[PDB]
């Protein structure tokens, strides 16, 4: 948000430093860095935004943004997903269970060589089991089968 | 025609502030203003609004007022400032539509040739989806109605772009249940079971409404229509809609194995990583 | 012409004939008529071709309206044998562009219920069968809303 | 009829119609033409499939009908939602 | 028949051929190839076990 | 005692052979539909189930033997003549045939209708009940294990 | 044992021919006949060796040919020195039922109205032999098809492709949940 006050040069003979509030100034130093705003200290003294949030409009915003994030009259895309659940998901299944039969022959080589070089020193090279990740999906495939039964029935 | 319009967050806050500039008036006064946008294609866009004049009384309610040259003036500036944005139509508060929300449209259909309306809720009571959109067309009728000129709602949501993604996602801090997975759709899941519910339940009290009052309402060409479409559409055979459930076990089958063979051989995988480093420290350790 | 056109409107050859044979005689061009049956084997060759688009034209509606048919049913709708009928179909399921099974040996054989044992016939069936109720539902919804605000 | 069992067979249309049987077809197919019914046929019993019907105006008795079977499916979509709900609320939590 | 040129069945006092067939058999390779190499996972993992154990 | 059995000697020991193989032949007898081959083995080795303590198997073992020789037998015949598998299982009389079968259908093992004017039992057989139903129930047993798995690993894990 | 082409005439391939008829030994089992032909029949780097002894060639030809009477002779030589020959001890066994099997498949898989009266005459005697046998196999989860009582009739399950589909996934994940019960249960005592 970022905002400054300037300073005048005819008040150099005076002092500059009443800053009551002191809390301010100590958090003005640090959202900060450069070497060129600690070269503009002079000149410049910035002061502290904060945010005052109407509860009618944060809780319309979080309408819009937790609710308007699901579509409209929110059967819709659910169902959506359970026309997914019969046509197209089982391509995907087709590519996850590729994925989780290539993957796997050569990470079960992983705790041999786990057990060959050292006890868990340094990263050797480039892959990992990633297998987390497709099981994820075959979560995502799980739940929206079940939503088939709780959509199609009644 | 339109696909769906694309209302974005920064018009709806322009609403809020809209009610909170009129507000201290107070006496009767609805939120009326002027809506600004991009037309992207079939879809619309929607970027920026502002404000109009505008009142209505009691006796002979059909007083109401758009200064012409305010809308002049003002879109004047605001093409001024970019010339990428340009008027796409209007919006008011919209508790409903009344009678008098057509001569708005039949007002500045002579600047947008098809000038929008937004229907919103300022009051956030509305436990569905708001930024309702409406269009008017012309159905002219099977019973020699000369022409009937309605509106017709084309869906909404709210769209993203990315600045205003910083702003947005800055200015709610307040709630994150998600951990987006399994998790961030069953809100959504207990919603569209209470959302098609509070939905029918002003079906069922509109169809008791209208032998009651409206003097013979009924819908008189809709009702007939769209409820045998209703009455043409509940399947609950019984012949294969049983043997959809062997792919329903198919559907079992897969997230089965997967779990069961792979979510054990990781989380031993960890046990023994823990237990190495648990034993071989406790040796160098005690 | 136009009625040989619009969802078959089911018709037959013989009067096909009967409001078809004065094209040879009457009226003042006769020369697509004399490029049909002028040149007699070209005749013979239109004569044959107009069967053939006649027999064609009745198997699209009888593929649509037609979960099963009797061949006793395609003999007396197709005023041939029922072994011309057999080649005719057998080209045609050569030709592959409408789907057949003409099991014989009971006369019961059905048309355009290919195998099915799929997930379609559950899955897209079931799901239309949803969805259109879904989007009929905004609808209504709106055109409520239009009718308590005509007048209330 | 009350459009669950409602696969029609050759013999009620041949006696409300009062056409004989090789007609029945040619009037199906003609409505079929027409669109004035969406379903289809099998000649083994001839049984015309039924997967349609006109939308009726709307009578008293088609009154009660309809506010009592949309809440009878109101009702049970409710019913069950609630269950679905309470079942897995306190992991939503 | 023998050849898999033809998917028929034959009849000796009906003299009656009839054709049928199912195609899809994916879900076997799908999860017994899965389970034949995670048999070899943990038996790699048998050498873990007898390291942590004694 | 149930219906369903292991081959036993899957964790055989060479200090093992002398204490599995007549309890191996005892399993090996059960194996098959045969009665007669089960009826010796109680004279046989009476004085080890005298050892055993053990003595409740042998009131009650020959009704799953018979069913076991029916249930195999009822899955090899479409339609078989109670007057054949009752002299094939020494029964020694057809019309306790009928009394055993009826008793595989009442207890429910086996669906298979009889004319008891002829005397056959015709078999007959379906799926798809089976898969609507019965790989699921399973898959929830061996799911409901796996995430006992998962959650015993983690909350042993996490000691460190 | 694919190759058979440059497998040099070594001390373990004390013969070249017994190579042969090891390779054959094993190929009658393992796949059914989509490069069976091909490489056995169709082949002639091993057309040549096995036409050099009759007793490979036999079999080939007789279950290629289906006679179904001289198998069980040609098995019979097989077997009987499959009985005193070495890596076969605990194998000889299934073998034959093996044997037994893929032939009855073939058989089985073209008619549906067949019986013991059609046994009888292509096949051997003894119809309770045949009888009891495939009561056996058939009663094993094996090759599916129904039999009839003295209405002397053998149908046949079209498709056999409905559970064979779910099976060995539960067969493989019985052995693999039971391992790693014990041995997820190894660690913390």
């Amino acid at each position: 948000i970022d905002a400054f006050r300037l300073i005048n040069a005819n008040m150099m003979v005076l002092g500059h430093e009443p800053r009551q509030t002191t809390s301010n100034l100590g958090h003005l130093n640090k959202p900060s860095i450069q070497a060129l705003i600690h070269g503009l200290n002079r000149h410049y003294y910035s002061i502290t935004i904060n945010y005052r949030k109407n509860e009618l409009e944060q809780k319309m915003l979080l309408n819009l943004h937790k609710k308007s994030w699901m579509e409209g009259l929110t059967l819709q895309d659910y169902s959506e997903h359970c026309k997914h659940n019969e046509s197209v998901v089982k391509e995907m299944l087709e590519l996850a269970k590729n994925y989780n039969k290539a993957v796997e022959e050569e990470d079960k080589m992983t705790p041999e060589q786990l057990a060959i070089k050292n006890v868990g020193k340094q990263d050797p090279k480039r892959h990992l089991e990633e297998h987390v990740d497709v099981l994820m999906t075959s979560n995502i495939v799980q739940c929206l089968a079940a939503m088939l039964d709780t959509v199609v029935f009644k | 025609a339109v696909q769906k319009v694309v209302v974005h967050p920064l018009v709806l806050l322009s609403v809020v502030d809209h009610f909170n500039r009129i507000g201290k008036v107070g006496n009767q006064k609805r939120v009326v203003g002027v809506l600004l946008g991009s037309w992207q294609k079939k879809v619309l866009d929607v970027s920026n609004s502002f404000a109009v004049p505008f009142d209505e009384d009691d006796k002979d309610d059909s007083v109401w007022f758009l200064d012409h040259d305010y809308l002049e003036n003002m879109y004047g500036m605001f093409k001024k400032v970019n010339a990428r944005e340009r008027i796409v139509g209007w919006y008011h508060t919209g508790p409903k539509l009344h009678k008098n929300d057509i001569a708005i449209n039949e007002l500045m259909k002579r600047y947008c040739p098809n000038s929008v309306l937004v229907i919103i809720d300022v009051k956030p009571k509305d436990l569905g989806l708001p930024t309702e959109a409406y269009i008017s067309v012309e159905e002219v009728h099977d019973d020699g109605t000369p022409t009937s000129k309605t509106f017709e709602h084309v869906t909404s949501e709210i769209g993203a772009e990315e600045a205003e993604e910083v702003g947005v996602e800055h200015l709610l801090r307040d709630i994150k249940d998600t951990t987006v997975g399994t998790l961030s759709q069953r809100i959504t899941n207990q919603v569209h079971g209470l959302k098609g519910l509070n939905s029918k339940l002003l079906d069922i009290r509109s169809y008791l409404e209208k032998v009651a009052t409206g003097k013979l309402p009924i819908n008189h060409q809709i009702i007939y229509q769209l409820q045998d479409v209703f009455n043409l559409l509940p399947d609950v055979s019984l012949q294969e809609f049983v043997k959809a459930f062997y792919l329903k076990t198919n559907d079992q089958m897969v997230v089965v194995y997967l779990a069961s063979l792979i979510r054990s051989v990781v989380a031993l995988h960890n046990l023994i990583n823990n237990k190495i480093a648990n034993r071989d420290a406790e040796k160098k350790e005690g | 012409l136009l009625k040989l056109f619009t969802t078959m409107e089911l018709m037959r050859w013989s009067t096909l004939v009967e409001d078809y044979g004065m094209e040879l005689r009457k009226g003042s061009l006769e020369s697509p008529a004399t490029d049909v049956f002028g040149s007699t084997e070209e005749g013979e060759k239109r004569w044959k071709d107009l069967k053939n688009r006649v027999v064609e034209h009745n198997i699209r509606i009888m593929a649509k309206y037609y979960t099963r048919i009797t061949m006793k049913r395609m003999a007396q709708l197709l005023d041939l044998s029922v072994d011309e009928s057999e080649a005719f179909l057998s080209n045609l399921v050569v030709n592959k562009t409408i789907f057949a099974k003409v099991d014989r040996l009971a006369g019961i054989i059905n048309f355009q219920r290919p195998k099915d044992p799929n997930n379609l016939l559950n899955d897209w069936s079931q799901k239309l069968n949803s969805l259109m109720s879904l989007v009929n539902k905004t609808t209504h919804l709106i055109a409520k809303e239009e009718m308590i605000h005509n007048l209330q | 009829r009350p459009a669950n069992h409602r696969q029609l067979t050759f013999e009620e249309i041949a006696k409300s119609a009062k056409i004989t049987v090789n007609e029945v077809e040619l009037l199906v197919m003609k409505a079929l033409s027409v669109g004035l019914v969406k379903g289809s046929i099998d000649e083994v019993d001839k049984r015309v499939h039924m997967t349609w019907v006109q939308p009726r105006v709307l009578d008293l008795q088609q009154i009660k009908g309809m506010k009592d079977r949309l809440e009878f499916w109101c009702t049970d979509v409710k019913s069950m939602e609630m269950l679905v709900e309470h079942q897995a609320h306190d992991i939503l939590t | 028949i023998l050849d898999k040129k033809f998917h028929g069945i034959l009849d000796q006092g009906e003299g009656v051929l009839i054709i049928f067939d199912e195609p899809p058999v994916d879900k076997t390779y799908e999860a017994a190839l899965e389970t034949i190499q995670n048999m070899s996972k943990v038996v790699d993992s048998l050498y873990n076990k007898a390291k942590k154990l004694t | 005692l149930l219906g369903e059995i292991p081959d036993r000697l899957q964790f055989r020991q060479p200090s093992l052979k002398r204490s599995l193989m007549p309890y191996f032949l005892l399993t090996q007898a059960v194996r098959t539909g045969n009665l007669a081959k089960f009826n010796q083995v109680l004279d046989q080795f009476g004085e080890k189930f005298q050892a055993d303590g053990t003595y409740t198997l042998i009131i009650r073992l020959r009704h799953n033997v018979i069913k076991t020789g029916v249930r195999m037998i009822s899955l090899s015949y479409s339609r078989i003549s109670l007057a054949d598998i009752a002299q094939k299982l020494q029964l020694d009389s057809p019309e306790d045939a009928e009394f055993i079968v009826a008793k595989a259908i009442r207890d429910g093992v086996i669906e298979a209708s009889i004319n008891h004017e002829k005397g056959y039992v015709q078999s007959k057989e379906m799926i798809d009940i089976y898969s609507t139903r019965e790989p699921q129930l399973a898959f929830h047993q061996r799911i409901s294990f796996c995430l006992d798995i998962h959650n015993m690993s983690v909350k042993a894990m996490r000691f460190p | 044992f694919l190759d058979t082409v440059s497998t040099f005439t070594s001390y373990e391939l004390m013969d070249y021919k017994t190579f042969v008829t090891y390779t054959v030994y094993v190929s009658m089992i393992a796949l059914e006949r989509p490069d069976l032909r091909e490489k056995v029949i169709k082949g002639a780097e091993i057309l040549e060796v096995l036409h050099s002894l009759p007793a490979v060639r036999q079999y080939l030809f007789s279950l290629y040919e289906c006679r179904y009477s001289v198998f069980f002779q040609s098995l019979a030589v097989v077997e009987q020195e499959m009985k005193k020959d070495w890596l076969f001890a605990p194998h000889y066994r299934y073998y034959v039922r093996e044997m037994r099997i893929h032939a009855y498949s073939q058989l089985l898989e073209s008619y549906r109205s067949l019986t013991l009266g059609y046994m009888a005459e292509a096949f051997g005697v003894g119809v309770e032999f045949i009888d009891q046998e495939l009561s056996r196999f058939i009663a094993a989860g094996r090759l599916h098809c129904k039999i009839d009582k003295v209405n002397e009739i053998v149908e046949t399950n079209r498709p056999d492709s409905k559970n064979w589909q779910y099976q060995e996934t539960i067969k493989k994940g019985d052995l693999l949940l039971n391992r790693v019960q014990k041995l997820s249960r190894v660690i913390n005592m």
